[PDB]
């Protein structure tokens, strides 16, 4: 039932700001962002995953 | 740190250039000679303009 | 590059495509693993 | 600019931001703010919440290596290699097995 | 709209990488020498330069 | 008062290019302040030389403890403000027979890459009158009655482990030169390398043109000076000084540079 | 503006405000907003977390 994440993990990365100005290694370093839907819906590829425990 | 900027596109011509330029945020531009006068000019730019020199 | 028509295909499902988008790669910064690149923004998305 | 944030189960908040010029594209001929109760109907493009989606694909493959230096302590002039139940490759330039990949201590 | 497909960079530690000539639109390859990449536990490559 | 790291004499031929080696993995740092103030506490459990150690609990600085066994959650506790006074003692609410073995308290600082640990052997009895705490000569041994709580003390009040400013900001590497015949302390400053990346050279152009260090010197912890077109004014006693005033690291390497012996040189030490 | 605020022991949100025209200055010639990944290095002036002043 939508078990398309049989070979997955969180894929920690290196974000240019973890807060406090300077950069950090974050779990939520967004890698890709696409906005071509003309109704302003931002679609963000985040480094971690959700839902699956 | 500070950003760099996107290298622009250039079109050429007999004794002149035409520089098509792509900003993302308000950025500066400056141009001058190298002779006895500088003949200095400069400009703030915010949109995808092209200029002739 | 940077103008209307930087990427052209013959049909909506044509598998081959023509592209002139001016990809120029720059040298990466000290001790960071990433692929910095310089690119002329979308002619279609700014053209609109 | 854009920011994502969440708080761990160890109750530490983390905010990754990114410079991105979000600008809404204009629809129609009025630079409005929020759509009213009395509108004209114009076609436009949005995202739908379909889960099983066809032909938009990412390549999943093997990770690279995970380097760490915290797993090495001095056992009276020695190099103890704690692994914490995994596979680790060691490398140096002194006597003994100067390179190799162990699995436990 | 175009899409810039950029795969993971090939970091050849203690060696020199070689570019393969493919037939792709705006195909770009460059070998940068003297890289010293950092991960969680220090340098990913054992060699310094 | 700087500790010597290693001492050598270097003899190379005139007309060649000198390479003055100064390397240290403990001086590696980058421009960013990416989790510099990060420490970790972890308690490990072992059961003699012929059993495999298991990590029981760990905790990052300014963070909360992580337990690996669901039964032991809310049972094995550290003080959440352990890092303020250096009181890393572990309170276990109720002991059982399966808890017997040697527990090690490990502190680790990721920036200085320091680790320090001490062991205490826990033995669980049934009679409370056999319960004692003693020092066997190299480790504490705690004898605890069954079901009682155990406070295993691990206190290290060193300035690196307590919650204080804990920001370096000024590690510096110095390259010094002691000219032949010229005594020390009035030595000419040759190179200053600041943790931020800035370098400061002194002297006339004839000296400045030849002295350089690679631009990622502190990034790779290699501060070797490459001096092109060796002149007699380069001979002398060079000193590479790594200074970490906060972590108490003060080390130097000393080089006696002589010009002789092109391929016949004995590399000292 | 500038608004500071806290909540009491007796659950009273105190909030004190002040006028303060805050415009952090540009560094270089690019009116940017936050730190990117790729970018040049220019000297600026910050504060520190120290107390022993
Ligand atoms: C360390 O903390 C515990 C409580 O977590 C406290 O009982 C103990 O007295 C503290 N140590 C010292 C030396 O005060």
């Amino acid at each position: 039932n939508f078990n398309v994440y049989k070979a997955t993990r969180p894929y920690l990365a290196h974000c240019p700001d973890c807060g406090e100005g300077h950069s950090c290694h974050s779990p939520i370093a967004l890698e890709r962002i696409r906005n071509e839907a003309t109704d302003g819906t931002l679609k963000i590829q985040v480094s971690l995953q959700i839902g699956i425990k | 740190r500070v950003p760099k900027a996107r290298n622009p596109t250039v079109t050429y011509g007999k004794n002149q250039v035409t520089m098509l330029l792509y900003p993302d945020h308000p950025t500066l531009l400056s141009y001058r000679n190298m002779g006895q006068e500088p003949n200095y000019h400069e400009e703030w730019v915010t949109h995808k303009k092209e200029v002739t020199l | 590059p940077g103008q209307f028509g930087d990427i052209q295909s013959r049909t909506p499902e044509s598998k081959d495509v023509y592209a002139n988008t001016q990809l120029v790669l720059q040298r990466p910064a000290a001790g960071t693993v990433h692929v910095p690149y310089s690119q002329a923004p979308s002619g279609f998305k700014y053209w609109l | 600019t854009l920011t994502v944030g969440f708080t761990d189960s160890r109750k530490i908040s983390h905010t990754c931001t990114h410079p991105f010029h979000h600008e809404p594209p204009v629809i129609g001929r009025e630079r409005f703010h929020s759509r009213p109760q009395h509108g004209k109907e114009l076609p436009c493009s949005t995202y739908v919440q379909s889960t099983a989606a066809t032909a938009e694909e990412i390549e999943v493959h093997m990770p690279p290596d995970t380097p760490d230096r915290t797993l090495m302590t001095q056992q009276s002039g020695n190099v103890k290699i704690t692994v914490n139940g995994q596979t680790v490759r060691y490398k140096c330039n002194c006597g003994g097995s100067n390179e190799g990949l162990t699995t436990t201590d | 709209e175009y899409k810039t497909v950029i795969p993971s960079p090939y970091v050849k530690c203690c060696g020199t990488a070689e570019c393969k000539d493919k037939s792709l639109p705006d195909y770009s390859c460059k070998v940068f020498t003297g890289v010293y990449p950092f991960m969680w536990g220090g340098a990913y490559c054992f060699c310094d330069a | 008062s700087s500790s010597l790291v290693s001492e050598s004499v270097v003899s190379l031929a005139a007309g060649t290019q000198a390479v003055l080696r100064c390397q240290s993995p403990r001086m590696v740092w980058t421009q960013d302040r990416l989790h510099d103030r990060q420490r970790v506490v972890h308690w490990d459990l072992s059961g003699g030389p012929g059993s495999q150690r298991r990590r029981l609990v760990d905790m990052y600085s300014a963070g909360e403890q992580r337990v690996y066994e669901p039964r032991d959650r809310d049972r094995l506790l550290l003080s959440p403000s352990a890092f303020h006074d250096g009181n890393f003692s572990l309170l276990i609410r109720a002991v059982d027979r399966g808890d017997e073995g040697v527990y090690t308290c490990n502190l680790h600082h990721h920036y200085c890459h320091l680790d320090e640990s001490l062991a205490v052997r826990l033995e669980v009895t049934e009679d409370p009158l056999l319960s004692r705490a003693y020092w066997d000569g190299e480790k504490e041994v705690l004898v605890v009655a069954h079901g009682a709580p155990a406070l295993m003390t691990c206190i290290n009040r060193a300035h690196v482990w307590t919650d204080r400013h804990l920001e370096e900001a000024q590690q510096v590497v110095h390259w010094d030169r002691q000219l032949p015949g010229v005594s020390h302390d009035r030595a000419d400053r040759l190179l200053d390398l600041y943790a931020s990346g800035e370098r400061r050279a002194y002297g006339p152009p004839f000296l400045r043109d030849r002295v350089s260090v690679n631009t990622n010197a502190f990034a790779r912890g290699d501060f070797s000076l490459r001096i092109d077109e060796l002149e007699r004014a380069d001979e002398g006693i060079y000193s590479c000084h790594l200074h970490h005033h906060y972590c108490g690291l003060h080390e130097r390497r000393v080089f006696h540079l002589q010009v002789t012996e092109p391929a016949f040189e004995p590399p000292s030490a």
